[PDB]
């Protein structure tokens, strides 16, 4: 491809000790959707996935336990393909 | 062209659910009523999987011509294989294309 299928600046933007507001930039070519996941570091706990729109570049996680390193990830769906994702580890 | 998998689903239409017979064809995702007739169908190269946890254990077939259709499906772990198969799938396709009336009933035949 000759533009980057991957967002860019993936960060946390507002923490609680259970919850994440994260954001990202989106890639330059329009999404279908987004796929955000997260699971423990390292922790062989289940990791979760969601989805929030391609208009939306930020979203929300919540229900995290307070004090646990947590791998977040954003990747974006096309029609036809599946971009490669953008990971942060960030501890609550 | 081939057949890589296939099952019964349940579409969620308007007002309803229907009964439909789908099929993952190594360019296409063709979606029958019970012989067999085609509603639709969306090549793979048009399409995105998109998982649905409202309802539980469903996805969401979206079309670049801006349609989509929702279905539940039997368990968690087939819904991650319908996406898994469609992926491996679509890194090997890259045109559009239209069936004939022909086409399809040639298609819809094979089935």
């Amino acid at each position: 491809g000759s533009v980057s299928s991957v967002p860019t600046k993936l960060e946390v933007v507002a923490a609680t000790p259970t919850s994440l507001l994260i954001s990202w930039d989106a890639p330059a070519v329009t999404v279908v959707f987004y796929v955000i996941t997260y699971g423990e570091t390292g922790g062989n706990s289940p990791v979760q996935e969601f989805t929030v729109p391609g208009s939306k570049s930020t979203a929300t996680i919540s229900g995290l336990k307070p004090g646990v390193d947590y791998t977040i990830t954003v990747y974006a769906e096309y029609y036809g393909m599946t971009g490669s994702p953008i990971s942060i580890n960030y501890r609550t | 062209r081939q057949l890589l998998k296939d099952s019964f689903m349940v579409e969620l239409v308007e007002g309803a659910r229907k009964l439909r017979h789908v099929f993952l064809f190594t360019d296409l995702l063709l979606c029958t009523k019970l012989q067999y007739d085609c509603k639709w169908y969306i090549p793979l190269t048009d399409l995105s999987f998109q998982m649905v946890d409202e309802p539980s254990m469903a996805f969401r077939v979206h079309s670049r011509n801006g349609k989509s259709y929702t279905f539940l499906i039997s368990s968690d772990y087939e819904r991650a294989e319908w996406r898994e198969n469609i992926r491996e799938q679509q890194k090997k396709c890259f045109r559009s294309f239209s069936l004939t009336s022909v086409e399809l009933q040639m298609l819809t035949n094979s089935c």
